[PDB]
This record gives structure tokens, C-alpha cells and sequence, in this order.
């Protein structure tokens, strides 16, 4: 039971860790990328019926 | 008159007030060239014109009209096929223009007279992955979405091969009994590309069969939108009078669009939502207007646009808004094409919505619609395990989704994968659905009637 | 009287247009096209012309009618197809000899051929007479002799004259009413402006459940005639099938079916389909069609009649109210006249400011839903009439964020999911219980509990099984499976269960031409009890495995449900899903000992 | 007396300049038809009026207009109560005249005497979850940020129906000496709501505590953002001179802001973010003015807007501009609906900043506030405790968590759910959270001091 | 004629149509004070004028107008080394009276003499971390690129006080052969860093062979955009007539840009993507083209701009459109601020063009290139596989990948760490870098030749 124990938490350990300086932070950039272009589409739009 | 100014490419005429709408009126420039325009737009006291010949010439003083009288109509023969055109049907060969039997009007808004009978019998385009999953119909539109870092004008171009090679195991199936004829329309497509069409074409033997109508982008903006009005009303005009299977296959819709959005930046009317038209979606509607069962309900026009997507989203402007006014769509995809496959299609956002009303089993079998509908749920399982089997190791992995991971590669690189000269049969399409299905026990299957099932399993 | 000022796209503009109003019906050109003054600046006024341009000049005259655009309902509706501008397709396809409508050809709104058989209403002469009261009724068809010709809404007088029964034509007066001076004579035909609410004697709060036919749509949260619903779309995923589907199922004494915005090909399809397939109400002779009014237009046809397609829909469904009909009014898709919407407010010119989308957008979709709702009908002898609005949202540009869905959602009370994953996997209409509310179930549950069911306690349970287990599917993915409590497996199992037998059903479920709410409540009845017990069984000790292989035969037996239909126990009730519970009582016996 | 134009809702009359700002002017029809409207600007020889009942329709020469001379106010009345109004403030009862007892404005402000002195003393709505682990006192603003994934008018309705029968027991306590008044305003409202509210009052015998603004979603949008205007300057009088402390419920504030993005469609004016205006800020403070500790504090008012976010969004920009605003915020969340619990107020991110300031004792006790920091804390964790025990399973969970899971079922089921017609009084709801955190031994509680501790466990 | 109107900082004037382009008025207010502008636009019988005094405060027929009948040009001389301005060139701390010797007007192009011939000699600060991995020519442009929470000033400071004592190293080795002399312009920064720029040049002794440009941001918007130019047309006054080369610090690029965008969205142009200009690539293009040698070659202008980014990421305007047009980018990193490294210029993506240019071999060694590629390569790889290392363990991470943990610990704590009084040398760098290479294996070092690496390992 210990050697398996022993050989599980290394990989449960391993998944904490991807996660959380990976995965997190590749969601936030996309996210971002997007939001900005996004924004700009509206704006534009409303300074385009103004002129 | 005479041009009190020029505005961007869109020529402002100052002119008495007096003409038709969408008449063509003809502008005398002094270098030994008169050209046409059409009124875009008639307004008080003046006329706003884009002159379909050039963009640079026009004078304020040493410019003379003359109003021909009559709006632009396109002249229809149905002995246009075997013939070169240009956007404007002038020869480019000298010598073939498009001559007339009938003169009918370019919008098609006149005539219409479109049958209230429901796409029918089955039509096929000879590359399994498309007719078995996305079941092509007569009068059914469907578009073909692409994307570019792809060979996508090879893909078009082998469906330009591929239809009227198909007509044949068509007939066997009795989901045609009549001519075939192509009508060919190009838009801002490559040099390379257009000799590419050219020589499939003439390869088939139905270079007789077809008309090219051939525009570039060194040809104007107002003149690209024209070329598939005059296309798609010759293509009606087989359809009807002669009853017809009429295959207009139109390309590029993006630099169709792209057209339509240089303009409206001189005119009163203003651009809506990320700087394309608001009515961008009604001038959509008039180019697909002319698809399905004509009357007399033995010709149809069944019509295949082809779209790139030039951002690669489906949620940009120009797939959007087509996808809707369309009964379901098609995906190529960039992935496929990176592993090396050919053509390259996924299936998964793929989905026609009147595929099952329209196909029976006489030309298809009952099982056609059933078997396609597993194949659909065990691939998108395929897909997520994929994902999931990345980021956290195969701890996630259960027995159902290691053998649809195994099914993923199995369906795309034997079922989806075939050469350019290749064309299927569909009933042969349906035993390779069978057999890649036959790695997965029958208890697990639900999409599928049991009794259904029994018989072709 | 008018000329033509400029002619921009299909919309003209026209100087000198003076004693007019903002919704005359005028005819513009030489060409005499039927077009409507949408809004004017100062001299110039700006028209929206329902037919196209093509050849049409300035300085043409422009004549005011000198009343508003309004619409024709009169009799024979039923068993006829017809346009948004509402223009007869049939007479349109004999006489111009194209299906669909030719450029400068004019046609009536109504047939003017036809010939009616009137019988008297309950007035004689000298009557004091109003509104949305019954001055005769016409056999319209041989399902339904319920058309009631009323005195129009905002009538009121005293009927000079009152024919006797017979033959006549629905342009041969029969009718005369003095009110202060001569009013007007009157015909079988009435006219209605499209651009206002139609009026009503007093709206009543919805609680009578309609069926839907579909044994999902009524089990999670179930549809009531007065209502408002919105189904989820994509445009590629069946949403055609199941709206089609809906309406033969779906059993109301009227039901109009309006094609917004549409393929051609999909409303050609229903055209073809009703007199084939036959009515649960014993219709005969073109079945379907004689109960159906029909509104047809095509996405390519001008955006006109397009914007006009959804005001003249709801103003039928209002008049046959009136009458004392319940209705069902199916609209597919409300997303599609909103880019007709879009479309006119960049070719007039007006401001959009709803994410690139109208100003007047989320009000006007507002105001063709409170037209909806049941009622007490028009008119003082009482009848209960009611229209439910199914309209269909569908994408705009995003999933759910475009402007359509957000304003919708605001002001529906009814909402029904349907998710693209499963989709594409087929397990459509997909309900989930997050994307899903209705308002109206209280009131609803306690509808049934009068009825007989003990519906309120199965809905509960319904919601727990489905809620629990996307947030155990949730770990499952990320964590994976080594282990899930004994409790929670039971909850997945079951879930999927009620995914194959409700859920997905569209031409999969042998029955379902019309699912009794009876059969439903058996049939989710077994579903819960089996849960229960299961639960149960794995607390008192017993394994999950054993508890599984000795369920068995009963498994089996719910999972195939689906298939059958009513032919044991009642009409409604059935045996086999009886006899079903008991049994499960004798497997929880062997399977906890 | 002669319409120059409508554009949109904005209609353009042309007559003089001699009319002020908002002064309401008639538009006579030849249809019998009157109709009112009020200017929203005044310009040389023209106006530009939004009118309340229709907005087209009018003739450009039949038609005439005339002046009132008075700018918009409300006759406000106490004896105007316990009535069923439009969104104009006019009966639809079909009862007796509006009455007058002054004219007061209801542009903004109409005297503005909102204190510069803080909320303390209880306002009871009810409902356990926002009375106990939130609690308000009077003049705070806290709303309500629900979905439409909730039913959200049902739980608006829940607030007020039960508020106003806390106050005998406030009153024998002695939380309250004066009376208790309720100023209830629906917006865009469905005929079946509308009626709902009315229903569900008379059921209570809470009617004539109320008075009901029904503004009906077929009224255009410039009506229904003046029916929260009229509400809350009738609430001020009541405060103010006859001292009441009144508990103002306004649904739905989504449709009021959208009303304001709405208008603008011949202004000059450009909307910010989203297509909502940059301006959105000082449309929202404007309900936000009247709200607060009347002059002479005894009486108050007390506003709870109802806010619903149509896509589960609170990046959405309407949340986030109130919620700077505002003295904390109630979250809703569709989860707990789905379990089943009504009404499913999730207290996981709801918080009161002046939770501590509003209680005290005589409809509070002293021991309100360490229980409200055992309950949330204890809560949070039980969340958190699902989650493990799907993973772990029951047989191998930890004896800290299983404790914390016990606690999550029954605080969801018994503190948060309550029936339709059952009342939770503030001291009624404090015994119930006793038994829930029975369950943890003293060596777990701990935010709480011996004191307490020791009386109830 | 007089004042019409101001909208914004621009000014509505009329007056004829006799001036010429950028034309100085003279503005007589009745308040005592003149302010002078200069055209921006000329129209028929009007002008709109940006004022560099005052951006309010101007009237109708209170203010009048005369015009100078000269159009703007800098009195540009060399006798201005060591004497202070602001940003308009006059003096806050009482230095020399700018007197004149040659008049050029800006426009980004004086006399335009600018390369065609490319730099190759070599210039150091002593700083490692910017010298080996961006080698910076005599007239190249290289800017710094940090983000919020640096201390960009304090680099700037490092380079400032450290050059002007290097140099004349460099002299001998013939790095140089001339005097070094800084031209600071800084725009928009506050008092306290614009003294610590001025302190700097004190405490070195390099205060007479400085020119300070101090504006402040506080000083009107349109005098804020003339700084960087005023500053410019000096700065080669100095290297055409005394042939020094001349290093240009122009800081801040982000208070550059908000003043060309409130003169983009308060102009009757339409501006580019995020509300920043259309030609804001354009007034960007203005200072960078005033770099190379100049005329007698051995004078040059070579530019470090300071960009901070205001909102952290190298996706906004700023920060691609200077980098597309200058020739590299030297980067700071927040990560290395935070842990104690100073300067704490990252190493990763830190890039010149013109780098092979810039090494040479008759004062530099040859081997600074070869070994320079190393460096970045290894670093890069290094940087990644300790992210790597965070999320594997030491499962996937070899005994070779150790290696490279160590060369990154490293090159952080001495390549990059040291003072900011600490001097090195280009031969000492190299010797260093070579030590800290040495663990890898020859195998490992590959993308440099056998020749070179046998000798040096």
C-alpha cells in the first residue's frame, strides 16, 4: 500500500502544479487578447455614425 | 450630364432629373474609351454612379453622359455553355459574347418562379466524407466553410472535377435522369488557380458543358458582384426552360463581400456592425435567391457557394451571417491538413438539418441517416478525450474513450482521406460506416433504432 | 401628388407629401408598387417599398391612399397559403404564372372570387351592437365551423340591417351599422392596422396547461396556451424538425405558422407536409392545412415583408381570438427579423446602438409579446380564447450575448434549452435545467394536482438528478474516476435514463404524435422510484454491483420505454409502466438481502 | 401645429420656441386621439418630443398642438395608496381621481434632504438569508443581483409580501413605533406579472400597505423610465412628513437601462461600452439620489433595486457600475434553484458592509453578529466539502469535512428554504442557525465568544 | 480678424488666407497675457490653430489676432551644451539665452542627411546585460521597453552617468575617436524625476556637455509633443558642426502618444485601432528617422527612447508600432525587479537587428557575436525549462537540463546583478559568459564552430 501510495502522490503532485502555472494563466491572456480587440469594434462604430 | 465629382472610386454625377433605376448610362471620357456605369443611386439633382470599366479618367468638364434608356439585363442563351466571359460576359478570346434568345432581368426578382417542392432526390459530390454525413439534396444549398493556410482552392477545384463525373453513378441511382451542365464563376482568384479550373474542365470532357465567367480584383468592385447575378440568371434560365440539373458553383464569396464593403463610403447609406453593411445580409439573399426545384419540377438549380474564411472564426462576419440563410454547413479544417490529409474534413460542427427529410431509401438506404447520426457522437467523444488526455495524463481515460481515441485516427485517415481523381459510390460509403462502427459493442449504440440495426450490422 | 426625390436601394423618398401620416399606405411610381411611409423629415418623406426596384425614375407621382396600412382578415384563411404582405401565393401561381411574387404586378390582399355561407348571429334589427361581438359565423372548413364574423374591434352602433341566411360573397354587404350618421357598411372581411395591439375585453393570468406533444418539453417544465417560450437555435442542428414537428403535434382549434425570414426550401417542406400527415383532432381532406393559416416568406424576398411577416401573424392569431378560438402561434425565427430590423436601420439611415444592432429593437420584440396571452374574448357574450407565443431566438453573432437572446430572455417567462454538443451527438431538443426556467409552474403543478397526478413532488426529484450530476461530471472530467461515491453513480445512471427516453425523441420515439401528461408522470414515476430505492440500497448495505446485475430485468425495461405507446391500462394511462412498480418493489427485496 | 418629422420614438414638432424644457405638450389627431408628450429639447422653431402612449401615427397637417404650460410633477397624496396605477401614475383601477396634496418634482430631485448621518435600526424584509447573514437597516441601498435564470419577479414579489408582516412583531419588540409603508415599481413589465404582484398582496392583506406602479412592456421605453421617478418622490413625502419608514422595491432596473441606451437615434449623443452610455453612471445614481435617511431621521427610505443579469455576466457593464455605488450586493445564483431550494440565495459572495451598524436589540439581538460570522465561514467551507467527498468518497472522508457537509444540506434546506406563505421573522431565524451549528463541537466554534457560546450552542 | 471659437484645444479663427503653412500668430488677449500658435489647418477665410500656451480661457471679440509673418523654426546652436531649458526653450533655472546661429523648422526633416551608410563601431555603457546580447552601433536605435512597477528612470539614470566615463576606453581601442554628448529630453514626467535626470548629469561632471529638455506634464499637451523635436533639431545642429555623436533619451513614449491621441479624438480625423491615432505611427516616424551619421562622418545621432507600458503588455499600440520601426528592443522584466536583480533588464526576448553590424574587429572581438548567439539561446531554453521543472518534478528533467538550471541561476545573479556604479568592459563580459558556457558538453554547444569553441571553452 506504501509503494503505491508513494507512486500516486507524485503523479496527483505533478497535476497541481500544471494547472495552476499553466493552464490559468493561458486563459487569462486569450481572454484578454480578445477583450481588447472586441471593445474596439463597438467604439469605432459610434465615432463612425458621429462623423 | 457631367461629373460635378469623384468621391473614393464612386464617381457623383450631377445630372436633370430623369433617369431609371439601375440604368446604364454610358460616360464619354476623352482617351478613345467609353465606358458603362449603372446609378447606384438617384437623388435629387444627382446621381452617384461607379463606372464598371476603370477607376480614373472621369473629368469635371471634359466629361459627356448620354443615358442608354434601358437598365442593365442580362442577355440569356442556353448555348452560353462552351464559352469564355469575363465579369461583364465581353469575350477574352475574341469573338464569344453572350448573345441573347431572351433578355431576362440580372436581379431574378422578375421571374421567380420557384417551386414549393422541398429539395428531393439525392445528388452527391463523390468525396464520401461530404455525401454521407451532409447529404446533398437537389435545390439544397449548403455552404462549403474554409479556412486559408489550407489547399481550399483545391478542394474546389476537385468538387469542379468531381460534378459531372458523379452524374453517372447518379443515374444508377435514379437521383438523376437529365443533362448536367456547370456554370463557373470566379472572384478574385489567383492566376494559377484560374488555369486550374480551366484544365479540370477540359480533363472531364464537359468544357462544352460549362460557362467561365472569369473577374479578378484589377477588375472593379461593382462589376465582381454583377458576375454571379449573370451567372446564376443563365443558370435559371437552363433550369426552367429546359428542365434541367443546373450546377452553378460560385466562388469567392469573401471577395464578394469584401466588394460590397468598399462601397457605402460615399453613399447616404451608412455601415453597420464591425464596419460591414447592414444590408449586407439582403445582398446575400439576392445571389442565393436562385437555388432549388424550378417549376415544371424535373430541372433544379442546386447551388454550391464556397466561402474562405479570412480571419479562420466561424463567428466573423461573412460565414455568420451565410450559415443562417443556409440549411446547415460543411467544415474543411486546418488541423487535418497539418497530419497530412486530403481532402481534409472535419464533420463535427458539420451538420445539414434537412438531410434526413429529403434522402430515401430508393437512391440511398433507411440506415444512410441512422448510421451517419452514430458516427457523429462517437467522433465528438474522440475529440474531448483528446483534449483532456493532454493536460492531466490518462488518469482521465475510461474504456469507452480509449477506444473512441483509436476511432478518431481510424475514421480520418481511411474514411475521410481518398485522391483527387477518386469519386465514391454512396452505397460503398455506408459498409466502410459500417466497419469502423465495428470495434464498439451494439449495447452501447442508442442513435440507432434496434431494428434498424439488426439488419445491416 | 408626390415626386419622387431620390430612390435609394428598395427605398424610395418622396418630396411634397403633406396631410400625411407615418403609416399610409401609398403607391409609389408609375409603376403603382404598394410601399408604406415609415417615417418623414420635414417635406421629404422617407417610404420603405415592398416591392423591388429596377427601373423605377424619379419625379414619378407618389398618391396617398389616405388611410394607414393595415391587413385583411376576413374568411378563408384556412386552407390557403399566403405572403407577409399577406397577398394570396396560390392565385399568385395560376394567374402572373410565377410561384412567387413578380415585380409590378399588384394583387388583393384576400381572393375576390370566393363564395361564403353566412348564417346570423344572435342581433336582429334595431340591436345596440359592439366590438368583438358575433354578428354570424361562415363554415370555413368541415374540422372547424367556429369562424365567427364579428362587428370590428372599436365598433360600436346600432345594425340597421341584418341579412338573412344564405349564399353571398365576402365583398357583398351584409351588413349595415349607423352609429352617429352612416359608419360604414360592412362585409365578411374587416380590416386591422398591424402596427397597433388588437383590442381585448380583459387579459387573464395563464393557468391552463396546453401539451406540446413532446414528452420533454412538458415533463421539465410544462407549456401553458397564453405563454411565451423561446427555444434555442444554431442553424444546423435540427431546430427545423423539431419547430415543424411542435406545430402537427401541438393541438389548438387555430394555429398560424409564420416563415420570418426562412430558406424557402423549409417552408416549402411544411407546405408539402400538412395535407400529407393527418390531424389528432380527426381532420380530414387536406387535414392539417384546414386548421392551419399560413405565412410564408422567404429571406429573399424584399426585407419589407419581411419586417411586416411578424405584426400580420399576430394580428390573426388576435382575431381568432376574438372569437373565442384558442391559438398557437409558432414564429420561426424571431432572430431572423431581427436582421431584417438591422437592415432597415442602416438603409434609412437611423441610429443602431444595441450592439451594432436598431434602437427600437428591444422594445418592438417587447411589443409582439404582450399580444400574446390568454384572455376573456372580445365581445360581451364571454368566451375564453388565448394565444401562446413559441418564437424561436437563434444566434446573432454570439452563443447567447447578441442582442436578440439578451432582450428576450428579459421579457420571457418561459425558457427552454437546448444545448449543441448534444446536438451534434443527437440527443435533441436538449433541456437543461440551468439554461431552463418557467414562471409558470406553480400555478401549472397545482393545474395537474387538480387533474389527478401528483406532479409537484416528481418535479422536484426530476431537477435533483439532472442538477447533481453536472457538478459530478465536472470532477469526473478533471480528476478522472478511481473513485465516486456509491450514491453518485446512481444519480449518472439514472440522468442518462431520462436523457434517451425524453430527451431524444424526433423521429426515434414510435409514439409521439401526441404524449398524453398522464404517460409522461408514469413514465418519470418508475425513473424516481428506481432511484430511491437505489439509493436506499446502498446505504442498508448491499454492493453497488449486485445492486445493479439484480435490478436487471426492470433496467432494461425502463431504458426501452420510449418505444411504447398507450394500449394497456387507460387512454393516458398505461400498464405496462404500472405493472413496472411493482415489480421494481420485488427487485429492491432481493437486492438488499 | 405642424409635425416636421418622427425619427425613430424621437418625433420633431415645428412650432416656435416660446416652451421650456419638459413642459408637456398635446398632439391633437383628427383620430380623436390626444396624446402627451414632453419636450426633450427646445430649439429655434422646433422641439423634439418623445410621446408616452405611440410615438408614430400623427399627420404632418391635420394634426395641432397646444402647450400646458406646467412642467411634469406627480400629485402626491397619503390617501393615494392601496391602488393600482399605469406608469404615468394615473388609476387603471378604474377608481376615483389621482388627488393633490402638493406637486412635487419628479425630474430628479424634489427637495433632495438625504442626510449626512448613518444607517443604524433594522428593516425586516422577511427572508431569512438577506435579514440575518446581511442585515440592512434603513437608507442603505442594497440590491439584488439576480438572473433570469432565476425567477426573479417571484422572489421580488417574496420581499415585499412578507415585509410589512415583521412589523407587529417589530412593533411589540419595539424596532418600531411609527408605521410601515411599501412603494412597489414594475417595469416592461408581462400582463401575467403585473397581475401576479396585485394577487399575491391581497393574499397577505398587505394591499393597502402598498401602493402598485404597473408599467406595461407594450408602453414605450420613455414611460417606464419615468415610473421608478414617480414612485420614489411619492415615498418622499411620506418620509418626510409624516415620518414612515418605507422599503422601496424597484424591478426591473435592466429594462430602465435599457430604455436609456434606447432613446438616442437623432441626438449627438454617442453611447460608452457595450452600446450602453458613457452616461450610464449618472442615469443609475439618479433612482440612487432618493434613497437614504430622511431630514428629522425617524422616518426613511430604503431601496432595494432588483438588477437581472440576462447572461450570467457581472463584467456585464450594468452590475458593475451599481455595484461601486451601492453598500454591498445580494448575489442569486441559479445552482440552488436547480437543487430545488426556493427561495436560492446563495450566501457565498452576498455581503452587507453596515451589517454590524444596522443591528442592535428590540428587533435585533445582541448575538446577530457573532452568529452571522459562524454561519457564513462555516458555509463556505461546506461547498468546499462536497466537492472532496465526490472524490474521496464517504467511507474515507475526514471527520472535519463530513461535519461541514452535514451542515451544507441542512443550512440550504431549512435556513434558505421557506415556503411561498411562511414568514421569517428576524428572532424566529436566529433559532434555527442554533440547531444547524449544534452539530461542530465548542472546540469548532470559535468566532463566536463564551459568552454566547455557553447560552446557545 | 478675431477669434470665432475654440472647440478643445484647437481654435476656430478667422482671418484670410494670406499666411503660410505652420505660420506663428500672435493671440492678444485682453488679460494681459500673449499666447502664440501656429496653423494646423488654413481653410477659406478661417484657420484652426493649436496654441503650445494655455489650452482655455480664449474668447470671441475680446481676443484678436496679428500675424508674426514667420513660420516656427528653432534657433539651433552649438554654444547650448551645458545651458537648461524646458520645453519650449526657455529657461527655469536661469541658463544662456538661446541666441542663433542657423534657423531649421521642424518637420522631421532638417536638412535630412541621414544614413546611407551603415553604423559598425561599437558604443558600451559598461553594462553586460544591454552590451553583449544587443550590441548597439553608433546610430542605431534601440529602445528600452519596461512595464508599471520598474524603475525604468533608474536605468535610463545608469546609462546616463556611466557613458561619459567608458568612452574614452572606448577612444583607445577605436570604439570611438571623439567626445560624447547627451542630449535629455523628458516629456511629461514629474518634478521629482525630472531632478533626478539633472542630478545625475551634476554628480557625473557631464552637466556642461548636457542639454536638458525638462517638460512636465502639467505644461499643455501641444507643447509636450514639440520636446522630443526641439531636442532633435539641436541634436544634430551638435553632430553636423562638432562631430560628436550625440545620444538621444526620450522619455516617456507613452506621455508622447496621449498627447497625439486628445489631438486625434478632438480632431475631425477618425483614429486608429483603441482610440489611438490613425497617424500615430506617422508622428512616431517623425523622431526615428533623425538617426545615422551625418554628414562628415563622424558625427551621429543614436537614440534609446524609454517606453513604459501603461497597461503591461506588448499587444497594445505603443508598444508595436515602436518596435516595428526602431532596430531591436532592449526588455526589463518585472520578475527580476521583484527578486533583488539590478538592473533588471531580462535577457529573453531582448533583440538587435543590427547586432553582426555592430561587432567588428578592430575593437571588439569577433567571438562577441558567435558567442552572444549562445547566450541567448541557452538562457531562453533555460528560462522555459525551469517553468518546466515547477510542473514536472524530476520525472522529465535530465542530468544536461540540470546544467542549464545552473547556467540560468547564474547568468541572473552576475550577468545581470551589479551596481550602478559598476564599469565593465566588452573583453571581461566575454571571458564570463565563456566560464558559465563551460559546463555544457561540445556536443551540447553547437551553434558555434568547432574553431572557436576547441579554443575557447
Amino acid at each position: 500500500a506504501f509503494i503505491i501510495l508513494d507512486e500516486v502522490i507524485k503523479v496527483t503532485n505533478r497535476r497541481v502544479n500544471a494547472i495552476e502555472h499553466v493552464i490559468i494563466p493561458r486563459t487569462e491572456n486569450t481572454i484578454a487578447y480578445i477583450n481588447s480587440e472586441l471593445d474596439e469594434l463597438d467604439r469605432e462604430e459610434f465615432y463612425r455614425l458621429k462623423k | 450630364n457631367t461629373v460635378s465629382g469623384v468621391n473614393g472610386p464612386l464617381v457623383i454625377l450631377e445630372k436633370v432629373k430623369f433617369p431609371r433605376y439601375n440604368e446604364i448610362v454610358n460616360l464619354t471620357l476623352p482617351d478613345g474609351t467609353v465606358r458603362q456605369g449603372q446609378v447606384l443611386e438617384i437623388r435629387g439633382d444627382r446621381a452617384i454612379v461607379q463606372v464598371f470599366e476603370g477607376t480614373s479618367g472621369i473629368d469635371v468638364k471634359k466629361t459627356t453622359v448620354e443615358f442608354t434608356g434601358e437598365s442593365l439585363r442580362i442577355p440569356v442563351s442556353e448555348d452560353m455553355l462552351g464559352r469564355i466571359f469575363d465579369g461583364s460576359g465581353r469575350p477574352i478570346d475574341n469573338g464569344p459574347k453572350v448573345f441573347a434568345e431572351d433578355y431576362l432581368d440580372i436581379n431574378g426578382s422578375p421571374i421567380n418562379p420557384y417551386a414549393r417542392i422541398y429539395p428531393e432526390e439525392m445528388i452527391s459530390t463523390g468525396v464520401s466524407a461530404i455525401d454521407t454525413m451532409n447529404s446533398i439534396a437537389r435545390g439544397q444549398k449548403i455552404p462549403i466553410f474554409s479556412a486559408s493556410g489550407l489547399p481550399h482552392n483545391e478542394i474546389a477545384a476537385q468538387i469542379c472535377r468531381q460534378a459531372g463525373l458523379v452524374r453517372p453513378t447518379k443515374d444508377v441511382h435514379d437521383g438523376h435522369e437529365e443533362n448536367f451542365s456547370i456554370v463557373f464563376a470566379a472572384m478574385g482568384v489567383n492566376l494559377e488557380t484560374a488555369r486550374f479550373f480551366k484544365q479540370d474542365f477540359e480533363e472531364n470532357g464537359s468544357l462544352e458543358r460549362t460557362s467561365l465567367f472569369l473577374n479578378l480584383a484589377n477588375d472593379p468592385t461593382i462589376e465582381r458582384i454583377i458576375t454571379p447575378r449573370l451567372a446564376l440568371t443563365t443558370a435559371e434560365y437552363l433550369a426552367y426552360q429546359t428542365e434541367r440539373h443546373v450546377l452553378t458553383i460560385l466562388t469567392d464569396m469573401s471577395s464578394y463581400a469584401d466588394a460590397l464593403r468598399e462601397v457605402s463610403a460615399a453613399r447616404e447609406e451608412v455601415p453597420g456592425r464591425r464596419g460591414y453593411p447592414g444590408y449586407m445580409y439582403t445582398d446575400l439573399s439576392t445571389i442565393y435567391e436562385r437555388a432549388g426545384r424550378v417549376e415544371g419540377r424535373n430541372g433544379s438549380i442546386t447551388q454550391i457557394p464556397i466561402l474562405t474564411m479570412p480571419n479562420d472564426d466561424i463567428t466573423h462576419p461573412i460565414p455568420d451571417l451565410t450559415g443562417y440563410i443556409t440549411e446547415g454547413q460543411i467544415f474543411v479544417d486546418r488541423q487535418l491538413h497539418n497530419k497530412g490529409i486530403y481532402p481534409p474534413i472535419n464533420v463535427l460542427p458539420s451538420l445539414s438539418r434537412l438531410m434526413k427529410s429529403a434522402i430515401g431509401e430508393g437512391m440511398t438506404r433507411k440506415d444512410h441517416g441512422d448510421v451517419s447520426n452514430q458516427l457523429y457522437a462517437k467522433y465528438a467523444i474522440g475529440k474531448d478525450a483528446a483534449a483532456m488526455k493532454a493536460v492531466v495524463g490518462e488518469e482521465a481515460l475510461s474504456i469507452e474513450d480509449k477506444l473512441s481515441l483509436e476511432f478518431l485516427e481510424k475514421f480520418e485517415k481511411t474514411f475521410i482521406t481518398q485522391g483527387a481523381y477518386e469519386d465514391r459510390t454512396v452505397f460503398e460509403s455506408l459498409d466502410q460506416a459500417w466497419s469502423l462502427l465495428r470495434i464498439y459493442p451494439k449495447e452501447m449504440l442508442n442513435r440507432i433504432s434496434p431494428k434498424i440495426l439488426d439488419e445491416f450490422y | 401628388y408626390g415626386a419622387i426625390y431620390s430612390v435609394s436601394g428598395p427605398v424610395v423618398i418622396a418630396e411634397n407629401m403633406i396631410g400625411c401620416a407615418m403609416y399610409e399606405l401609398v403607391k409609389v411610381g408609375h409603376d403603382n408598387l404598394v410601399g408604406e411611409v415609415i417615417r418623414i423629415d420635414g417635406d421629404k418623406a422617407t417610404i420603405q417599398v415592398y416591392e423591388e426596384t429596377a427601373g423605377l425614375t424619379v419625379g414619378d407621382p407618389v398618391l396617398r391612399t389616405g388611410k394607414p396600412l393595415s391587413v385583411e382578415l376576413g374568411p378563408g384563411l384556412m386552407e390557403t397559403i399566403y405572403d407577409g404582405i399577406q397577398r394570396p401565393l396560390k392565385a399568385i401561381k395560376e394567374e402572373s404564372q410565377s410561384i412567387y411574387i413578380p415585380r409590378g404586378i399588384d394583387t388583393p390582399a384576400l381572393d375576390r372570387t370566393i363564395k361564403w355561407q353566412f348564417t346570423p348571429g344572435k342581433f336582429q334589427v334595431g340591436d345596440h351592437i359592439s366590438g368583438g361581438d358575433i354578428y354570424g359565423s361562415v363554415f370555413e372548413n368541415s374540422l372547424i365551423s367556429s369562424h365567427k364574423i364579428l362587428l370590428p374591434p372599436r365598433s360600436r352602433g346600432t345594425i340597421t340591417w341584418i341579412a338573412p341566411a344564405g349564399e353571398y360573397t365576402l365583398d357583398e354587404k351584409i351588413l349595415e351599422v349607423e352609429f352617429d350618421g352612416k359608419k360604414s357598411d360592412f362585409t365578411l372581411y374587416h380590416t386591422w392596422p398591424v402596427r397597433v395591439p388588437r383590442p381585448v375585453t380583459e387579459k387573464l393570468s395563464a393557468d391552463y396547461p396546453l401539451l406540446t406533444g413532446q414528452r420533454v418539453l412538458d415533463a421539465l417544465f410544462p407549456c401553458v396556451q397564453g405563454g411565451t417560450t423561446c427555444i434555442p437555435g444554431a442553424f444546423g442542428c435540427g431546430k427545423t424538425v423539431i419547430s415543424q414537428s411542435l406545430s402537427k403535434y401541438s393541438n389548438s382549434d387555430a394555429i398560424i405558422y409564420v416563415g420570418c425570414g426562412e430558406r424557402g426550401n423549409e417552408m416549402a417542406e411544411v407546405l408539402m407536409e400538412f395535407p400529407e400527415l393527418y390531424t389528432e383532432m380527426s381532420g380530414t381532406k387536406e387535414p392539417i392545412m384546414k386548421r392551419t393559416t399560413l405565412v410564408a416568406n422567404t429571406s429573399n424576398m424584399p426585407v419589407a415583408a419581411r419586417e411586416a411577416s411578424i405584426y400580420t401573424g399576430i394580428t390573426l392569431a388576435e382575431y381568432f381570438r376574438d372569437q373565442g378560438k384558442n391559438v398557437s402561434m409558432i414564429a420561426d425565427s424571431s432572430s431572423r427579423w431581427a436582421e431584417a430590423l438591422r437592415e432597415i436601420s442602416g438603409r434609412l439611415g437611423e441610429m443602431p446602438a444595441d450592439q451594432g444592432f436598431p434602437a427600437y429593437l428591444g422594445a418592438k420584440l417587447a411589443s409582439f409579446y404582450e399580444r400574446a396571452g390568454k384572455a376573456v374574448a372580445l365581445g360581451s357574450p364571454d368566451r375564453t380564447g388565448s394565444v401562446s407565443i413559441v418564437a424561436a431566438v437563434s444566434p446573432a453573432g454570439g452563443d447567447f450575448s447578441d442582442p436578440v437572446t439578451t432582450a428576450t430572455l428579459g421579457i420571457t417567462q418561459v425558457f427552454w434549452g437546448l444545448d449543441k454538443k448534444l446536438a451534434q451527438r443527437k440527443h435533441f431538443p436538449s433541456i437543461n435545467t440551468s439554461v431552463s426556467y418557467s414562471k409558470y409552474t406553480n400555478v401549472l403543478n397545482k393545474f395537474y394536482d387538480s387533474n389527478y397526478p401528483e406532479f409537484p413532488v416528481l418535479r422536484d426529484r426530476m431537477k435533483e438528478i439532472l442538477s447533481n450530476a453536472e457538478e459530478l461530471e465536472q470532477v469526473v472530467q478533471l480528476v478522472g474516476k478511481s473513485a465516486l461515491s456509491d450514491s453518485d453513480k446512481i444519480t449518472l445512471d439514472v440522468a442518462t435514463l431520462i436523457k434517451e427516453d425524453f430527451l431524444q425523441q424526433n423521429g426515434y420515439s414510435t409514439y409521439d404524435a401526441f404524449c398524453p401528461i398522464w404517460k409522461t408522470f408514469d413514465m418519470m414515476r418508475a425513473f424516481i422510484s428506481y432511484h430511491d430505492e437505489a439509493q436506499k440500497a446502498v446505504a442498508n448495505g448491499a454492493n453497488w454491483s449486485k445492486l445493479a446485475d439484480s435490478t436487471g430485468d426492470v433496467k432494461h425495461a425502463v431504458s426501452s420505454s420510449k418505444f411504447f405507446e398507450p394500449s394497456r391500462g387507460e387512454k393516458e394511462v398505461h400498464g405496462e409502466f404500472e405493472k413496472l412498480l411493482s415489480t421494481m418493489q420485488e427487485r429492491f427485496a432481493e437486492s438488499t438481502d
